[PDB]
């Protein structure tokens, strides 16, 4: 089973043919990193990790699992949220703040006990949006409710149908406006593998 | 044919790397002679073997 | 950009191809087995901070095997000589091009992680968060130089140009 | 000794995924 934090952060701070072999699979570790990063509606987010017995290599061990619907909604109200914030509100943030010659900062000293700020969330009025309002902002949403996703390792999702209304009304800005495929005539993927194989140019399509 | 390092008339020392920023020559053809060489006619031949390419190496 | 958007798009839809069967694949079920590895839960950030001080040391451990001592790698991930070289030195130096590769993978990495760094720190706002990861992924090309360690990568930032157009 | 047979081992079960139709 685990062990507690403290453990690996003292293996981290202090810190060779069994040393030698393990930072083979380093850029592993960063493609496992970069994957798991936070969404801009949340504020931290734990992951598990594996660590060697002496500090040398550390992954993050997770696949992103979302569900399709909820995200698209969730992105959604990000964007209307960040539209709202442009028009009312700018500075930039100054690229890479560290300077060469410093080290990293150590967590436990300067953010292990900072409480951090504000995320971006939309207000979601509670009358509209009473299917969606105890769960639109968790980090892996109805995890623990029996009657929507199997289990633990949180691969199936069955809805009902007012919840999809209102995530289909919260995101219509990142969906289109079509109902039939009378749209995209000339312009599908076979009259584009058709213009490829005659090697012509349809206006507006690719060359 | 190849030129040797007696045929040069005048080789001299090679006291300070750089002055200012500016990298200084060291005015003698040891390290010329060393990436490549000389004909009888004066024209330099370089040698091509640097396979791994090593894309910072080239330009410091 | 939209017609090159639509033209990678038809590409990777035509060179399409179901991958071979095989058996089910595991790697960190077999680094479990190992006794030399444990498992904990930490953070997001302290473990972003962590992986880029151990890669910061690997590529430290890469310069210090060979002997060398007229080199120096920045905690920022620039490798700069300290002295004008010699001949065999320039000889003694000569790494391939996946070492710098790696080298501008971990810059980039350590540029997202520290993004989040002064986030949590209460320096900028999620709001300006938001453009700043925003810019790194549109202008990898521009704040780093992986774009001449592999020319192939050209492809990739274009797509990440013309995405900057549209949206 | 024992640990590069530990990643000796680990490497054989990495190729064992591909090991009777590869060779």
């Amino acid at each position: 089973e685990d062990m507690p934090p403290e453990h690996v952060r003292k293996i981290i701070r202090d810190h060779k043919r069994v040393y030698l072999g393990a930072l083979k699979y380093m850029p592993h570790a960063v493609l496992k990193l970069l994957e798991n990063m936070p969404m801009p509606w949340e504020q931290i987010r734990d992951v598990p990790v594996l660590y060697h017995i002496t500090g040398a290599i550390s992954f993050v061990n997770e696949i992103p699992w979302v569900i399709e619907p909820v995200y698209i909604s969730q992105w959604g109200s990000m964007w209307i949220m960040m539209r709202r914030e442009k028009r009312d509100r700018f500075k930039r943030m100054r690229f890479p703040p560290f300077d060469d010659e410093e080290p990293p900062l150590d967590y436990a000293d300067n953010i292990l006990d900072v409480e951090p700020l504000e995320a971006i969330q939309l207000e979601l009025d509670p009358e509209e949006d009473a299917p969606v309002l105890d769960w639109f902002y968790d980090h892996q949403p109805l995890r623990d409710s029996r009657k929507y996703v199997n289990g633990s390792t949180y691969q199936r999702w069955q809805f009902t149908l007012p919840m999809m209304s209102t995530l289909y009304r919260l995101a219509n800005q990142l969906l289109t406006d079509l109902v039939d495929d009378n749209y995209f005539y000339l312009f599908d993927l076979k009259a584009f593998f058709t213009s490829k194989a005659l090697n012509m140019a349809i206006p507006g399509g690719p060359k | 044919d190849i030129l040797a390092s007696e045929d040069v008339e005048g080789q001299e020392a090679a006291t300070l790397p750089s002055e200012g920023g500016v990298r200084i020559t060291p005015f003698n053809l040891q390290e010329e002679m060393e990436e490549g060489h000389f004909d009888a006619d004066g024209n330099y031949f370089l040698n091509r073997d640097a396979q791994i390419r090593d894309s910072w190496l080239d330009n410091i | 950009s939209y017609q090159k958007l639509l033209k990678y798009y038809v590409l990777n839809a035509l060179k399409h191809r179901p991958p071979k069967a095989q058996k089910k694949r595991y790697l960190f079920r077999s680094f479990k087995a190992t006794k030399f590895f444990q498992s904990t839960k930490l953070d997001w950030v302290e473990v972003g901070l962590q992986v880029c001080r151990q890669g910061y040391n690997m590529l430290n451990l890469l310069i210090h095997r060979k002997n060398l001592n007229y080199l120096h790698l920045d905690y920022n991930f620039n490798l700069k000589p300290v002295k004008t070289l010699t001949t065999k030195e320039r000889k003694k130096s000569r790494f391939g091009n996946a070492f710098h590769l790696c080298r501008e993978v971990l810059r980039l990495t350590k540029l997202v992680v520290d993004s989040h760094v002064q986030y949590r720190l209460g320096n900028v706002d999620a709001f300006q968060l938001a453009d700043g990861l925003q810019y790194i992924f549109a202008h990898v090309g521009q704040l780093t130089g992986m774009y001449r360690y592999k020319y192939k990568l050209m492809r990739q930032i274009r797509m990440c140009k013309d995405l900057k157009h549209l949206i | 000794e024992e640990a590069d047979a530990i990643y000796a081992a680990l490497d054989k079960r990495m190729d064992e995924r591909r090991k009777e139709r590869r060779e």
